[PDB]
């Protein structure tokens, strides 16, 4: 475990949890509250 | 219905019970996708092997042929590839197990019991009981060489020593 | 249209037009073969880059030897 | 006891406030107390087995620090020496005991708990944290099961709280748990080793 | 082979396993696909109308 | 079967499109003859 | 100086593409001849 | 009719055809393969593989050639400079005959396809129209590159059943094709590994055959077959135009940066090499440590072997050619005869001095000669210019250490002017002019010209695959839009954009 290769984890790690957990929660949330009525 | 082995997880479908040896263990559920039959007649044949194997092992350990040369048994695999020896049991066992592809398909057609070749030259097995009692016996045996010889390999890999011989110095590391 | 061996050979190979997976399928499972292929690439493509480095990688011309 | 006033509808932690809509009171352990939603989006059977799972292990690795810290196995001592906690570790992944717990484990779970984790998620019978280990048939009594369910939980929680309070003395002082409470001041401290 | 008489309707979701669950992910047991797209996918729309013609032209 | 293709389509080019490729053609030689002779 | 085998690569290329063309446009000019 | 860029289109719907102008492209290519063999071996000089290799002559599918295992000629010689008494049939010549009967029998068939255009095969048993089974036609296929790729990777490059791929050492001094054992750890994802090679052939083989298995297996699912067009086949042009450019730019890279895949002595040295002085730093280091043994100069500097100093030389740099100076690199600065050896710079004081070497951006550079600490002690004047530290001035002169000069001083100006000249390119040879009238303009090297033809490729079918994805996407309009674009392009009529159902 190379310094390198331990910040490449913690980069993946910070991606996923700063950008995509948080984007797409609130994109589930947000779709899920605000619906189109299809009627 | 949950497993009588496993009393958390569910008995699986396929495994109704009247397969010899089935107690209904199975988590990762390799009877639930491929054909129990087949996987009866591989657990068989793994299990064959095995048991001649540790018995060849317990042997070769004990004695060893005098026109042969003395050694342990797992280095001497290198010395009948060099000698053409495992050459010829290799041979004999692809020969057998080419009408073994046979006796596959026709399990795979139905027609055949699995691990059933009607080998019972010296007639034991006769009687429904005690051939039930046989089958069971035999897996169980199956099993428990399956893991000995790997548990034997191993030690001598480890140990660098034979199974009588580990067992003669217990040496720990 | 003739009729040939071959063509009868080859024929349920090309039998299948429009046949389809009702729902989703198998997109999960597409999506993290998809996702394991990018980390794939994105390492590959860091080591090359030699913003990854790696124990016994050195990524040079040196070590051929 | 499962009553209502220890667990359920009746008790309500953070009073004033509303209980979750998932959360209804079933489960064991329900005191109403969920906040920042997370019974809303996540599963309540794989958060259940996950709380049950943590709270033994967590109950078998404090009880390792209490007894590591006070008796040690022949043999170990002379290959570990004094090492504890967090030295323990990276000496046990050398030496060849945190390979083998690590294969011996993960081959259990495995086998134990993944299908497990799915039979319980797709609806079966078993209950999360349910694995029918019962050897002499301790808390056959169902108002005795009930009362072990919800002790069982609530020593798990602290389990784990003190697992990560010795974790973190460790970290900071470089003593272990009995070692730790018995040298309060935060003076004269070793050498703490991750 | 996988076996046959495998269907996502007779097997129990309850007794799923790992391999049973990998094979369901995989598109296995998959009786049901007989439905086809029953959608051209090729076809350009060649519906054009003709704008009528004005006194002024 | 061998015969009739259905797939058979003409293929026109009409006067404009004639003289834009001429022009084309002819540019693009003057452009790059400089540059194939040098 | 100037290098040679450029000349036949200056007139093949202003010539093939300009045959195409050509060929294009008279088939195009005939076939509508013909539709008449 | 159709318009003279949609010509093509006709075989879209044809399988027969479509399989016939396959073929027709697979012919064309294999006999331009053939052909181009054949002319290189025409115009390939064998005599000289040190100071003249193939890359120097501009050699193109000889290296690709000699990469994967043929190395050998009917004539009689290697591309190692070895002899081959018996070269067996799998020569340069021997190649490019197979490929040109390849491509005989590929037009042959491509005649019979496009002839016999109407097999029953091509129709659909369900509708009777011509239809091809695109997904399990990539499982096939899939299938079969998987097997492909692991025999090509567990026969061929590990020499169980084949010749090897080329080896090189770090500098390209003994190379030659050997059988390469794999590397399954960290060290296969090395790209200077060879190793890699192999090992990655037998893992994406064996993955690809798997795929390939359940892909000829399984049905797409509905959602995935409506979006993605998949019984369209301009969905099958597009992700395939898409995938070939990607791998463009990879081979584009992995040719300029170099890596294993690309040898030094098939391809010639790559411009960081240059930059970083990599066989310089080499160079310098054999001579410090023949020195370091008790030799002189004159010793150490004749133990470094010729290809070594040609490799430090900025005529073999990739980046010093031209887009139009077409031709071989001998058609350039000439054919190189022999290495006269490494310069040393002396001032009237005996203080050695070094030609700062010119950079590859540079048409032209500045002749300046620095000392150990870096500061400009002796120069050349732009062309007429009134000089201060001029050659004349300082009295430098330059004593030669190996190659053939060896042990020679020259002490005259005009002299020292030409070899400080000379030391401004690197490493100091003689180059042969009245061969091919070089005219003395230096050219890029067959890695240059890969990089270049396989980067504007990569370009332009990124272009191809937008535009192709866009014909897959929008097929329903592809010939115009109709009066139901007016309701939707009302700014808030629908809830969600394009969907009838969602009114407001
Ligand atoms: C999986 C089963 C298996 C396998 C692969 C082998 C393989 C081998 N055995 Mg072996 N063996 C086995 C079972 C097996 N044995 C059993 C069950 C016995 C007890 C009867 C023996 C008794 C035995 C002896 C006494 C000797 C070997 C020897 C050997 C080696 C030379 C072959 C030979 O002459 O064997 C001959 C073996 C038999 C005829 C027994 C076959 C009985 C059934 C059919 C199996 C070879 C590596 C020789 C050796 O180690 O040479 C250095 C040797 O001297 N074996
Ligand atoms: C002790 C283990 C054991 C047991 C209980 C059985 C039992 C059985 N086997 Mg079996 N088998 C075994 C080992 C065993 N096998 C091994 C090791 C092999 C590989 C050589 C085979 C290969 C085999 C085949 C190919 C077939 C069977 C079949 C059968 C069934 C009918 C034959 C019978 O009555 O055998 C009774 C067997 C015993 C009572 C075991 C005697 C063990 C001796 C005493 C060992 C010798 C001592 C040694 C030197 C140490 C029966 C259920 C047949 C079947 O499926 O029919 C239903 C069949 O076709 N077996
Ligand atoms: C999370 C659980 C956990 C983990 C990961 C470990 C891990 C470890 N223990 Mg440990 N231990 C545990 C729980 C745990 N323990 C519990 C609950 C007890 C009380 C019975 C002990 C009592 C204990 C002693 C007395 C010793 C260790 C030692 C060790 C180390 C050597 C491995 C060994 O022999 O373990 C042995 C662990 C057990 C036998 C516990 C098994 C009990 C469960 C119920 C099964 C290793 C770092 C040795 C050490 O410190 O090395 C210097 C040592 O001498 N353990
Ligand atoms: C002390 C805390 C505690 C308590 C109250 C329980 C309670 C329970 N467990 Mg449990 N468990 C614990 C710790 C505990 N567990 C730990 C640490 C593990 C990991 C090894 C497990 C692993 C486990 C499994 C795998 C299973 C249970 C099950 C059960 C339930 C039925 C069994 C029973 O009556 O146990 C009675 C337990 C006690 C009276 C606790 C005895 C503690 C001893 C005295 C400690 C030994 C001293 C030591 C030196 C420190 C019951 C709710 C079963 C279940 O879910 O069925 C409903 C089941 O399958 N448990
Ligand atoms: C119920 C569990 C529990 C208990 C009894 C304690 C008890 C204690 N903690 Mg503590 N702690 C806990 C959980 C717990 N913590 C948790 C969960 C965390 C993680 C956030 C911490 C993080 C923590 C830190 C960071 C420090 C303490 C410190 C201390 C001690 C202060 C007195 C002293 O040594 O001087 C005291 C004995 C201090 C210490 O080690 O002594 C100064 C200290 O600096 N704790
Ligand atoms: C990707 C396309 C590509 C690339 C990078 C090169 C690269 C090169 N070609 Mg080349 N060539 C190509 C396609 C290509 N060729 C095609 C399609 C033809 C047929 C028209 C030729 C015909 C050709 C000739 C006739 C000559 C080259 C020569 C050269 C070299 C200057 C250089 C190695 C020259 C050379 O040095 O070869 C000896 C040379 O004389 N090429
Ligand atoms: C795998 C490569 C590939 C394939 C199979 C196709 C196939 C097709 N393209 Mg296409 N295209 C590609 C790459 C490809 N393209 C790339 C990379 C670009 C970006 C430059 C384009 C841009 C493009 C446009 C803009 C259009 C097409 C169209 C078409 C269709 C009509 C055929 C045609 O234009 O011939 C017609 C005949 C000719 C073009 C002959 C003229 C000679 C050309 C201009 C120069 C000669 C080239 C030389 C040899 C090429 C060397 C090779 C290494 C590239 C056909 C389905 C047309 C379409 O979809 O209509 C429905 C259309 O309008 N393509
Ligand atoms: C996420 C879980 C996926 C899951 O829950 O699938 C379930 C979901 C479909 O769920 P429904 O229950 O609506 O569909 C019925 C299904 O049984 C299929 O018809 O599948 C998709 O939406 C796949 C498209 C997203 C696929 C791309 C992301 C996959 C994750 C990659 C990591
Ligand atoms: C490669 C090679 C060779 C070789 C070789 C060979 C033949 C190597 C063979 C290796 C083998 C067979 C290893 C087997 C291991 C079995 C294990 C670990 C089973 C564990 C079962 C457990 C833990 C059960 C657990 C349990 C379960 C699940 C159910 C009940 C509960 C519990 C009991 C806990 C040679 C010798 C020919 C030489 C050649 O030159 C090189
Ligand atoms: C990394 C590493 C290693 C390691 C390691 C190890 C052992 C890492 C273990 C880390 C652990 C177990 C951390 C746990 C922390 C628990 C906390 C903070 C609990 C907080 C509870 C709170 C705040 C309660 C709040 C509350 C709530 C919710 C509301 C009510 C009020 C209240 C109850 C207060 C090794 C051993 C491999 C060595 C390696 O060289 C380095
Ligand atoms: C100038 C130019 C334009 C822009 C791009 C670029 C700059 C790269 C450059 C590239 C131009 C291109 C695409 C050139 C293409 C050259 C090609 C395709 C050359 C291929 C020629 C093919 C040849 C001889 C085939 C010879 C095969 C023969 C006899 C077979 C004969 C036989 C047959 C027919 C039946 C069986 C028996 C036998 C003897 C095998």
């Amino acid at each position: 475990m190379t310094p390198s290769l331990s910040a490449f984890i913690n980069s993946l790690l910070l991606g996923l949890f700063v950008v995509v957990i948080p984007i797409g929660a609130a994109l589930f949330l947000v779709s899920q509250s605000d619906r189109v009525t299809r009627t | 219905d949950f497993s009588a082995a496993v009393p958390f997880l569910k008995r699986p479908s396929n495994l109704d019970g009247t397969l010899a040896g089935d107690v209904g263990f199975d988590p990762l559920g390799f009877s639930d996708v491929f054909d129990l039959r087949v996987l009866r007649e591989a657990e068989l044949k793994h299990g064959r092997f095995a048991m001649l194997a540790v018995l060849g092992f317990l042997v070769q350990e004990v004695y060893t042929f005098p026109f042969f040369p003395k050694m342990a048994p797992v280095d001497a695999h290198d010395y009948f590839v060099t000698q053409g020896g495992g050459s010829q049991i290799i041979f004999w066992i692809s020969f057998v197990e080419i009408f073994g592809v046979v006796a596959l398909f026709e399990l795979i057609q139905g027609k055949r019991d699995a691990g059933d070749f009607a080998f019972d030259p010296l007639g034991l097995g006769k009687d429904e009981a005690t051939l039930a009692r046989y089958k069971v016996a035999e897996i169980k045996h199956a099993r428990l060489a399956m893991i000995a010889i790997g548990g034997f390999i191993h030690q001598f890999w480890v140990t660098k020593q034979t199974v009588l011989e580990q067992l003669g110095n217990f040496q720990s590391l | 249209a003739l009729r040939t061996r071959l063509g009868e050979l080859l024929r349920p190979l090309n039998s299948e037009y429009g046949k389809v997976a009702p729902g989703w399928g198998t997109t999960p499972i597409m999506g993290f073969v998809m996702l394991l292929f990018f980390l794939f690439l994105l390492i590959i493509l860091q080591i090359y880059n030699s913003s990854l480095i790696i124990e016994n990688v050195d990524v040079d011309w040196a070590s051929l030897g | 006891y499962k009553d209502g006033i220890i667990q359920g509808l009746g008790v309500e932690a953070i009073p004033g406030a509303g209980r979750p809509a998932n959360l209804d009171g079933t489960l064991v352990g329900d005191v109403g107390f969920d906040p920042l939603g997370f019974s809303n989006w996540l599963d309540l059977r794989w958060a259940r087995e996950a709380e049950i799972k943590h709270g033994r292990v967590a109950m078998l690795a404090a009880t390792g620090m209490i007894v590591q810290d006070a008796y040690k196995f022949p043999g170990f001592e002379g290959e570990f020496g004094g090492a504890a906690m967090m030295k323990l570790h990276n000496l046990a992944v050398e030496q060849g005991a945190m390979q083998q717990l690590l294969l011996w484990l993960g081959l259990l779970e495995i086998i134990s708990g993944v299908p497990a984790i799915i039979q319980t998620l797709n609806g079966s019978e078993r209950q999360p944290g349910d694995f029918g280990f019962d050897p002499l048939n301790c808390g056959a009594n169902p108002d005795t099961l009930a009362r072990r369910q919800l002790t069982e939980l609530k020593n798990g929680r602290l389990a784990m709280i003190a697992v990560g309070g010795m974790v973190h003395h460790y970290l900071l002082v470089g003593r272990g748990p009995i070692e730790f409470i018995t040298n309060i001041p935060n003076f004269k401290n070793p050498l703490p080793p991750f | 082979k996988p076996r046959a008489d495998l269907d996502r309707a007779m097997m129990d979701p309850a007794r799923d396993t790992v391999v049973s669950s990998l094979y369901k992910s995989l598109g296995g047991a998959l009786d049901k696909t007989a439905v086809y797209d029953e959608e051209d996918q090729l076809l350009i729309l060649s519906d054009m109308e003709t704008f009528p013609e004005t006194e002024l032209g | 079967m061998s015969g009739p293709n259905p797939n058979k389509q003409p293929v026109e080019l009409n006067r404009t499109s004639l003289f834009w490729g001429l022009l084309l053609i002819f540019v693009l030689a003057v452009l790059f003859s400089s540059y194939f002779f040098n | 100086n100037v290098s040679v085998a450029a000349y036949l690569a200056v007139l093949l290329g202003t010539f093939i593409p300009v045959v195409f063309l050509l060929t294009l446009y008279i088939q195009s000019e005939s076939r509508k001849a013909a539709e008449t | 009719g159709l318009p003279w860029y949609r010509v093509h289109t006709v075989v879209l719907n044809d399988p027969g055809r479509l399989i016939a102008v396959h073929l027709m492209h697979t012919a064309l290519v294999a006999g331009w393969a053939g052909s181009m063999a054949l002319y290189e071996l025409a115009v390939f000089d064998p005599s000289d593989p040190v100071l003249n290799p193939m890359w120097r002559q501009g050699m193109f599918v000889m290296p690709f050639m000699a990469r994967i295992g043929v190395t050998d000629s009917w004539g009689g010689w290697s591309v190692t400079g070895e002899s081959v008494a018996n070269p067996g049939f799998w020569s340069f010549e021997g190649v490019a005959l197979a490929h040109i009967g390849l491509s005989g029998l590929l037009f042959l068939a491509a005649v019979w396809h496009w002839v016999y255009w109407d097999l029953e095969l091509f129709r659909d048993p369900r509708t009777g129209n011509p239809a091809l089974d695109l997904p399990k036609i990539f499982g096939i296929h899939l299938l079969l590159s998987g097997v492909l790729c692991f025999g090509f990777g567990a026969f061929h490059v590990t020499g169980a059943w084949g010749p090897g791929i080329w080896v090189s050492d770090a500098y390209g001094i003994t190379g030659k094709v050997q059988p390469v054992a794999p590397a399954w750890g960290a060290e296969g994802f090395n790209p200077f590994n060879p190793s890699g090679v192999a090992s990655h052939h037998i893992a994406a083989g064996i993955l690809g055959f798997l795929a390939g298995i359940f892909h000829i297996a399984v049905r797409p699912p509905q959602r995935l077959y409506r979006a993605l067009r998949m019984g369209n086949i301009e969905t099958v042009l597009s992700s395939s135009i898409a995938a070939v450019f990607w791998s463009a730019f990879i081979t584009t890279g992995t040719m300029w940066y170099g890596s294993a895949t690309t040898p030094i002595e098939l391809f010639g040295p790559t411009r960081y090499q240059w930059d970083s002085g990599y066989f310089q730093q080499e160079i310098e280091r054999r001579v410090e440590n023949s020195l370091n043994e008790g030799l002189n100069l004159s010793e150490a500097w004749s133990r470094i072997p010729d290809k070594l100093a040609f490799y430090d030389y900025i005529g073999n740099n990739p980046a010093k050619g031209g887009l139009f100076r077409a031709g071989p690199m001998n058609k350039g600065d000439g054919i190189a005869e022999a290495w006269l050896g490494h310069p040393i710079f002396q001032d009237k004081e005996g203080k050695e001095l070094t030609v700062r070497r010119m950079p590859a951006f540079f048409e032209t550079f500045p002749v300046i000669l620095v000392d150990k600490d870096g500061i400009i002690r002796a120069d050349i004047p732009f062309r007429r210019a009134e000089s201060k530290y001029s050659i004349e001035q300082v009295g430098v002169t330059v004593s030669f250490y190996g190659g053939k000069l060896n042990g020679q001083v020259f002490k005259d100006a005009p002299t020292v002017k030409k070899y400080a000249r000379k030391a401004q390119l690197g490493e100091v040879l003689e180059f042969d002019r009245t061969t091919l009238e070089s005219d003395g303009v230096f050219r890029s090297s067959p890695r240059g010209w890969y990089t270049f033809g396989h980067a504007n490729f990569a370009l332009l079918f990124f272009l191809g695959h937008l535009w192709h994805g866009s014909r897959t996407l929008f097929r329903d309009v592809f010939s115009g839009i109709g009066a139901e674009v007016t309701e939707q392009v009302e700014f808030g009529a629908f809830q969600k954009l394009g969907d009838r159902s969602t009114k407001k």
